[PDB]
């Protein structure tokens, strides 16, 4: 089956350079035009560049013209996107896409895309998370159910993994997607709904792991007297 | 520059419903139009090419029509796997996309369970106070959350995060976090989060007076 | 060199 796999994304400082890679299998790469497309909340899906089968003809979006350069090594079945003078508006998921096959048509789109690679332009430094308890209380109870959790604040970069009771607790858990604070750091929250009757005889521990900083925190969530 | 606009932007439909998505181009693109489907965390997948031609493996319940400036994508009977975001794309002059149409699963109204979490003593010692309001397993998605401090509303320093629609019960959950310094935290007493939603007969307020916890 | 024409080998 036709398959494309992007690589090279990550966190990068503004004004620096970064080269992305797209690896093709399941078709004759040397005979197809190839595309780069990017997706961000701010600008939606936005085409970036196209390169002809032989690596000759290349066309670019105005947003990236003069800063980005597309290339390909047909011997390595690899498509490349060199990004220079990177700025914050270039933060997006970058997809690579195969041109539609030759037909009698005069205009050509694209059929198969790759999974995508994430490019984050930021000045932040790698920081471990501060895990704060979201304590159960009279104000976090509904019926016979009580909510409790762990606030994972001020970490960078993504991602953070959160488990409960070393993975033995798998029901009632909602770990929320991270939000980017104005500080440039990330903060998320993991919450679990449990029977209120168990808070005295059951220990609830959240296990937060941020691999970039090798921070592994096991916080026991104890109820507040309120 | 050819600009593609889609309608609706968001649609709530039940399984087995017939859904029609419309795409309009700023100028005539003849039939050089393509429809893509995108699920969260996944790449876009081509469904229809050149306005009407179904791609290989795409179920026949998908169909596309139109020429020139007006185009439509039709799903005759929605399947659980069809709930995703759909993009149109013109390929006559470069490649531009519509803003996307999100098709979400319609289920019975479920009121949210509201919980409020006061800042920890550990964080308050660090000069930062984060208050968390939790809304759990509700539908529809559009629950509204406001932070009232001494019955006065707050603006800025309030971020919301919402989960994807749950695969098991098609509910949503939402957290709103109010981050304020200890200095501003000590300035006032009553901290509250008021929730409004169709599942609730009246607004729900969870509150705590500073120093009570 | 038109962007939307056939970008493939044949």
């Amino acid at each position: 089956q036709v398959l494309l796999v992007e690589s090279g994304g990550g966190v990068v400082q503004p004004g620096t350079s970064l080269r992305l890679s797209c690896v093709a299998s399941g078709f004759s790469f040397s005979t197809y035009g190839m595309h780069w497309v990017r997706q961000s909340p701010g600008k939606g899906l936005e085409w970036v560049a196209i390169i002809w089968y032989d690596g000759g003809n290349k066309f670019y979006a105005d947003s990236v013209q003069g800063r980005f350069t597309v290339s390909r090594d047909n011997s390595k079945n690899t498509l490349y996107l060199q990004m220079n003078s990177l700025r914050a508006e270039d933060t997006a998921v970058y997809y690579c896409a195969k041109a539609y096959r030759t037909s009698l048509d005069k205009k050509y789109g694209m059929d198969v895309w790759g999974q995508g690679t994430t490019v984050t332009v930021s000045s932040a430094s790698t920081k471990g998370p501060s895990v704060f308890p979201l304590a159960p209380s009279s104000k976090s109870t509904s019926g016979g159910t009580a909510a409790l959790g762990c606030l994972v604040k001020d970490y960078f970069p993504e991602p953070v993994t959160v488990s409960w009771n070393s993975g033995a607790l798998t029901s009632g858990v909602h770990t929320f997607p991270a939000v980017l604070q104005s500080s440039g750091l990330y903060s998320l929250s993991s919450v679990v709904t449990v029977p209120s009757s168990s808070l005295g005889t059951q220990t609830y521990i959240c296990n937060v792991n941020h691999k970039p900083s090798n921070t592994k925190v096991d916080k026991k969530v104890e109820p507040k007297s309120c | 520059d050819i600009q593609m606009t889609q309608s609706p932007s968001t649609l709530s439909a039940s399984v087995g419903d017939r859904v029609t998505i419309t795409c309009r181009a700023s100028q005539s693109i003849a039939s050089w139009l393509a429809w893509y489907q995108q699920k969260p965390g996944k790449a876009p997948k081509l469904l229809i090419y050149k306005a009407s031609s179904l791609e290989s493996g795409v179920p026949s319940r998908f169909s596309g029509s139109g020429s020139g400036t007006e185009f439509t994508l039709t799903i005759s009977s929605l399947h659980p796997d069809d709930f995703a975001t759909y993009f149109c794309q013109q390929f006559t002059s470069y490649w531009t996309f519509g803003q996307g149409t999100k098709v979400e699963i319609k289920r019975t109204v479920a009121a949210p369970s509201v919980f409020i979490f006061p800042p920890s003593d550990e964080q308050l010692k660090s000069g930062t106070a984060s208050v968390v309001c939790l809304l759990n397993n509700f539908y529809p998605r559009e629950a509204k959350v406001q932070w009232k401090v001494d019955n006065a509303l707050q603006s800025g320093n309030s971020q919301e995060s919402v989960t994807e629609q749950d695969s098991k019960d098609s509910t949503y959950s939402l957290s709103s976090t109010l981050t304020l310094s200890k200095a501003d935290y000590e300035k006032h007493k009553v901290y509250a989060c008021e929730v409004t939603h169709q599942g609730l007969s009246s607004p729900v307020t969870k509150s705590f007076n500073r120093g009570e916890c | 060199a038109n962007p939307n024409v056939d970008p493939n080998a044949n």
